[PDB]
């Protein structure tokens, strides 16, 4: 039976508008152990120059791409969010800068063919200090406005890298997005709403802790205590950890979701510009208190309204 | 390389 996440987002109902086929969605990530079941193929490893993004050594990008894209089967209930996408595999990231490669990756996933491109990287940076990516906003910039790729990134994780941003203050009514208390700038995050900018929530649709807030939140979607698909494609809860078993939590999963649905609204109306299909999953989104804020942007996606409903098309760029 | 991921019954 079901993941929470296929229930909460009618993952089944959804399908029954679309599947995703006919659309590429590359994924930036630690790579995929390919299998049946994410049937992944080679995007290019921008890590080691050697390997093909084929090789996953960090229990990650391979269930990022089971999220977006893995296929069903008769004995268990998961299945990805569009189970009949092609997906390519991009390593960009490994633990086992990184801002060169990313645009590097976002171009080549781009010629490679995808409509839309998932990325897990969130690079913070001292919103004091002196940030240089005029590449990678060249990049995003032709993989967008030239290619016509949706690109949907994670919100990033608090960490030790990386500290939570305040909320605006309500008091200066000419910084609603509170521009003037961030702390933290993520990375490629602060590209909405040229990409769309994903954060977690937890089970009871509220944001989750651990979620990047921030003035260029755009989204949000279940990133805690999921299931998804190993190294096999079978079921997976849990990575092993020091003290006992780790859930799957993170907001390059919660992005995972949206790339999937992107990939539905592409099959369903091929003609969308890149922008409409992100207009069409923020307008139908079940909005916070104000229609948009730090921690959700325009809230949780709904697969099923993104699908049925009609809204005006919104500016083509 | 991290060890697999893994599944936990409910």
């Amino acid at each position: 039976d079901r993941p929470w996440a296929n229930d909460y987002l009618r993952i089944q109902e959804a399908q029954k508008f679309a599947t995703g086929a006919g659309v590429t969605v590359a994924v930036i990530d630690t790579g995929v152990n390919g299998s049946p079941r994410v049937p992944a193929e080679p995007g290019g490893d921008f890590v080691d120059a050697a390997g093909n993004g084929m090789s996953d050594c960090d229990a990650h990008g391979t269930m990022t791409a089971a999220i977006i894209g893995g296929r069903p089967s008769p004995t268990d209930g998961f299945v990805g969010m569009a189970p009949d996408v092609r997906l390519l595999s991009l390593r960009q990231t490994s633990v086992a800068g990184s801002i060169r490669s990313l645009a590097r990756s976002v171009v080549h996933a781009a010629n490679l063919g995808a409509q839309v491109i998932n990325i897990s990287e969130a690079a913070c940076y001292k919103v004091t200090r002196r940030i240089d990516e005029t590449s990678l906003g060249a990049a995003i910039n032709y993989a967008v406005n030239v290619k016509g790729a949706v690109i949907v990134v994670a919100a990033g994780n608090t960490g030790q890298d990386c500290s939570q941003n305040p909320p605006p203050d309500p008091s200066v009514p000419s910084d609603p997005r509170g521009w003037r208390e961030v702390q933290t700038i993520v990375s490629p995050a602060w590209y909405d709403p040229l990409v769309l900018t994903v954060g977690s929530i937890g089970q009871n649709g509220q944001p989750s802790n651990f979620s990047m807030s921030g003035p260029w939140v755009g989204a949000a979607a279940p990133g805690e205590n999921l299931t998804s698909l190993g190294y096999d494609g079978q079921p997976v809860n849990a990575t092993p950890g020091e003290d006992g078993p780790v859930p799957l939590n993170g907001t390059s999963f919660s992005a995972a979701y949206v790339s999937g649905l992107a990939a539905l609204v592409k099959q369903r109306f091929p003609d969308l510009t890149p922008a409409q299909i992100i207009n069409r999953i923020t307008a139908t989104a079940r909005h916070p208190g104000g229609g948009v804020d730090n921690y959700v942007g325009a809230g949780v996606i709904d697969p099923v309204a993104a699908l049925t409903w009609e809204i005006p098309d919104g500016p083509e760029k | 390389e991290v060890p697999p991921p893994v599944y936990i019954p409910p």
